[PDB]
DNA sequence: CCGGCACTGGAACAGGATGTATATATCTGACACGTGCCTGGAGACTAGGGAGTAATCCCCTTGGCGGTTAAAACGCGGGGGACAGCGCGTACGTGCGTTTAAGCGGTGCTAGAGCTGTCTACGACCAATTGAGCGGCCTCGGCACCGGGATTCTCCAGGGGATCGGGC
DNA sequence: GCCCGATCCCCTGGAGAATCCCGGTGCCGAGGCCGCTCAATTGGTCGTAGACAGCTCTAGCACCGCTTAAACGCACGTACGCGCTGTCCCCCGCGTTTTAACCGCCAAGGGGATTACTCCCTAGTCTCCAGGCACGTGTCAGATATATACATCCTGTTCCAGTGCCGG
């Protein structure tokens, strides 16, 4: 049972990683509020894609996650994906 | 006197460093290990395929650089050039999210 | 001069005479307020009622604040107070005798509903005997309030460049009726005056005798 | 007259389950048509989820158990946890009975 | 036949028909096979919803001293549940009017 | 000779927050029938020339014309508070729009 | 019989009382030249749906079914009219 | 069998299969019947829609200097024409990265 | 074991070589034109499905296939498609 | 009071250091061809029902007229709000030195996904028969308006009385 | 000093009012009541889809060691939010007069919507055979690594406009 619970692994994506997206984005200057509030806008978005990933995965009577589970709970919600399949 | 650039030039030039480049721009060890504990709350002790977490990367950086682009346009229109924890909020909730 | 000037028919509301009637409406298309049974006054004088600053009279069976609701101020009359003194040459005036405070219900305007043809051969009658009539005032399109026969003590008032109250007009009822408001706290001793805009189909034959600085003008410019 | 032909609906079904929540009140001709859609738009989305799950696993069978994964994902958090209960509990009580 | 009749709304205990649920899934493109606990299950749901709604268009018909749902109660309902108003976001509903509200800089200040 | 008075009248602003609370709770059309219903005929005779239409047909483009122009003037609405005004101006429109999608 | 000048039988008051039910107090006055066109491009996504759905029933009459079914294909389902 | 076998894809002069392309809407819940005519209209469809994407994307890798394509051609093809950008309006291309878009308030005066 | 896998990549390279003769492409490049097949296949699929069921018919034919294009594709593109394919429909026949 | 030995910001302009683009060399790993074989497509009949075509019936879309009243257009005025110019001070950008984990080579272990083979229970198909559900036709009957007698309250009234200035 | 015919604060025969209340007339929408037909229940026969029970063998998890690229502090000074004050012009609340939307009629005819009859086009079985998939293999395009050669940003050092305020 080596399944030791992970914590506070929200704050493994550095302020210098979201400087680089904001620099591909157009962003000239930044103020020093938003790597906070940058980190809740991912986790409210990571959990919806889970979540039906896991409900397609579950529906199969299987154990591990595929990678077509991840394409059809994405194109479930608008967001479709080429390349990986399908 | 070590020739001390302006500030706004060292900005500007990674701007279109970063426009050119097609790579992906987080880490992946660090990356992985969030996804494997947001999904502990949904199944226990779950596996996952070497490419199932390469496709999640994908999409999160194509939200993220495209709520970006948006926040960026609202900081012009109330004559600015930084961007707030306000100018998030506005984006979201004219496109429906919250 | 220790005479009494002609007696008037005291009255305490309007009564209507020409062709128009009134709007009393069903208590379905009155507006609601937002408060609540809470601190002290509620829909007080200092509070934020949105049937108070749109100048709407709540009404005791709608309000949500019940009964003790302190918006109900033109059927309570806690009017104003002691009556005409003698002014110098002005015709009667007023004046009061318990301190008032900043922006508080003085007395209403009432009288009697006349229409605009009604009016006007009254006053085409009325000028060819020469009464000097000092008592109209319009509200609305084709209506008008008179105080000339009948009214109340509203109608010893006068005319000043620097007066202590003024003429709004609030929706009571789903009827709109007229209200004199204090501008500023007064303590008591002073004559109650305000400013009227008239319309004279003729000619202004008045010169503004009350005495300030800008007050010269006439009765009829600014 | 030609005897026109008949058209189904809702409508007296609808007009049965409100007597039960509220024994007294009535509902007009327009607010009748309002719900006929609304359960015409719901029956479509449930069907046409589970006739995929069915595809993506290669079967040729729509069961009861097709029906409770097209709920858990088309309906929101508390609203998809009592629907699944009264579904379970009108087929045990039918498979036995 | 040779014994009386019963339905299938009966045997489970539904006002919905688990008859007519059954020959509109067997005709409408969805499948080869239709299994025989599948219309007996989405009836069972498609009431719920049903009830869901009509209780609480019946709770703002009430505070109008009025006895008679029209499309503005079934609007109210809906805008001010948390959870339908997600389920039907992009839904527009005939003769319903929007919901009162005023922003706070708009209000006059002294 | 004789004068008429005249009391004072709204300051700016109040009766447009009367509106404001008489509209948002009725639930009539705000557009006149035979100005919409031309409109709706002029445009239609570009695409396919001499066609009819239904009386529910032309009654049902009313009702989601308005429901979205009604959508649209309170996206604009929270631009220009944001920009610190009061007035809505031409330039929120569009940006409601672009972020929104539609151009 | 063509026409024309049918898109100024939508005034200006028609527009401000669309704009108090959406809730705002002051107005620029060059709104209303800007509505217009916003609103004379929405129809006509519309109205091209609708009629290629009645061509292909070899109709000669727009039904009220039309209208729904080029609504639903937009994202704007309606309630209330079949 | 006693002729030659002759291709269905052959007779009508194109090189998606007519004969694959039958079996798919047959085998897929779209209607009880199929016609005859229907897979000869949309094999000619997908087959246009194809040679137009790849005739961007050809003429995109000239600009490099290069001779083959990958998935960054088809970004810089798609998203600088204005029919492609409306039809997949709402679609991500892995490893495909943004265009070159700087707002001109920013620009050093 | 190692059943089959079917796609469209031989007939993406038939293609590819009669609009540049000299070019080649990659993986990563044929998986995503392979994904973009098959998407545009099953939105002009799933629409001439609902067509005749709304007319209440039992068959799907290119008259359907035709209306179910003008209603999908923008602009030219559904002016270009339109008379692509009444060409093969047209050579098919006469054979 | 404007001109004057010598005075002060303003303007320009090469000229460094740093960052960005070249021209060869080397070199590995994946793209583009061939070969053998199995399964899925094509050729030739045959039997039944879905759709093309003609015909009749009546509903409902279009067109013109008169008339009453509510909404749209036009012109005055006056106070409030949008837009620009200054000034102060707090926070974000540029660079340098020190610390901590991501990444790249392996190695070994086992869990679980995919394929193969029997074998029984479940859904489609068909026939005979009865009641659940839709269309058309009456009743009652809860509301909106009009009398009406008309009940608490008001109020116009010339009169019932305590007062007075002289009357006596 | 007593007292007389007027003389002003109460006072009630009517009368009148407004409108609490109780009750006549008249309605557009909804609720129940019988004929009627077609769609759902009962009862059997059958053959394919799915459920267990092995069995091979790929790939996802766990550990070890090292080299270096990235994250983390820390300090300085500079440009950029944010508040304040003054001004002027454009959008709101009023009255008048002009225009056309709405409502009630009546009239004529296109085209939507059933119903019947007869081909002709799609499904369903056998055969036969060739196009497309997996496996194996070689060579060349693109990815680094040097070295040199410029473009690009920032400032010191000169140089006209106008002259600091002195002054006869
Ligand atoms: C308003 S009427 C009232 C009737 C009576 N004179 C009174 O004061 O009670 C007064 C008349 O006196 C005139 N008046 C009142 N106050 C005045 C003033 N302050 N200056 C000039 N005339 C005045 C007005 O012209 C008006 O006609
Ligand atoms: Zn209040
Ligand atoms: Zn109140
Ligand atoms: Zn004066």
């Amino acid at each position: 049972r080596h399944r030791k619970v992970l914590r506070d692994n929200i704050q493994g994506i550095t302020k210098p990683a979201i400087r680089r997206l904001a620099r591909r984005g157009g962003v000239k200057r930044i103020s020093g509020l938003i790597y906070e509030e940058t980190r809740g806008v991912l986790k409210v978005f990571l959990e919806n894609v889970i979540r039906d990933a896991v409900t397609y995965t579950e529906h199969a009577k299987r154990k591990t996650v595929t990678a077509m589970d991840v394409v059809y709970a994405l194109k479930r919600q608008g967001r479709t994906l080429y390349g990986f399949g399908g | 006197k070590p020739h001390r650039y302006r500030p706004g030039t060292v900005a500007l030039r990674e701007i279109r460093r970063y426009q050119k480049s097609t790579e992906l721009l987080i880490r992946k060890l660090p990356f992985q290990r969030l996804v494997r504990e947001i999904a502990q709350d949904f199944k226990t002790d779950l596996r996952f395929q070497s490419s199932a977490v390469l496709a999640l990367q994908e999409a999160s950086e194509a939200y993220l650089v495209g709520l970006f682009e948006d926040t960026n346009l609202c900081g012009i229109h109330a004559k600015r050039v930084t961007i707030l924890p306000k100018d998030i909020q506005l984006a979201r909730r004219i496109r429906g999210e919250r | 001069n220790s005479r009494k000037p002609p007696p008037y028919k005291h009255i305490k509301a309007n009564k209507v005479i020409g062709k128009v009637q009134i709007q009393v409406a069903d208590l379905s298309e009155i507006p609601r307020c937002n408060c609540k049974p809470a601190d002290e006054n509620p829909c007080g004088l200092e509070s934020e009622c949105l049937n108070r600053m749109l100048q709407y009279e709540c009404h005791p069976q709608v309000c949500p604040a019940g009964d003790r609701c302190q918006n109900q101020c033109f059927t309570k009359r806690l009017y104003p107070d002691a009556e005409i003194i003698k002014t110098e040459r002005r015709g009667w005036g007023l004046r009061t005798k318990r301190s008032i405070k900043k922006g508080e219900f003085v007395n209403e305007y009432v009288g009697e509903l006349i229409d605009k043809e009604e009016c006007r051969l009254r006053i085409k009658r009325a000028h060819e005997n020469s009464v000097t009539n000092f008592y109209m005032l319009t509200v609305t399109k084709d209506r008008i309030i008179d105080a000339g026969p009948k009214g109340n003590y509203s109608r010893f008032m006068n005319h000043s460049c620097n007066p202590n109250c003024e003429a709004q007009k609030w929706t009571v009822n789903g009827d709109v009726r007229v209200g004199l408001f204090a501008l500023c706290d007064i303590p008591a001793g002073m004559e109650l005056t305000f400013n009227y805009n008239l319309d004279c189909l003729g000619n202004g034959r008045t010169e503004c005798h009350c005495g300030a600085d800008n007050c010269s003008g006439f009765l009829g410019v600014r | 007259k030609r005897r026109k032909t008949r058209k189904e609906s809702y409508a007296i079904y609808v007009y049965k389950v409100l007597k039960q929540v509220h024994p007294d009140t009535g509902i007009s001709s327009k607010a009748m048509s309002i719900m006929n859609s609304f359960v015409n738009d719901v029956f479509e989305r449930i069907a046409g989820e589970a006739s995929r799950l069915a595809h993506y696993n290669k079967r040729s069978t729509i069961t009861s158990r097709e029906i409770q994964t097209a709920v858990r994902l088309l309906l929101p958090g508390e609203l998809a946890k009592h629907a699944v209960s009264e579904g379970t509990k009108a087929v045990t009580k039918y498979t036995s009975a | 036949t040779r014994a009386k009749a019963k339905t299938r709304s009966s045997r489970a205990g539904l006002q919905f028909p688990v008859g007519r649920v059954h020959r509109l899934l067997r005709k409408g493109n969805y499948a080869e096979r239709v299994g025989a606990g599948a219309p007996v299950y989405l009836a069972a749901v498609l009431e719920y919803l049903t009830a869901e709604i009509l209780e609480l268009a019946g709770n703002a018909a009430r505070d109008n001293k009025k006895t008679r749902i029209i499309p503005r109660h079934l609007q109210l309902a809906v805008r001010n549940d948390e959870e339908l108003n997600k389920l039907l976001g992009r839904v527009t509903i005939a003769q319903g009017g929007v919901l009162p509200n005023i922003q706070s800089v708009l209000l006059p200040k002294k």
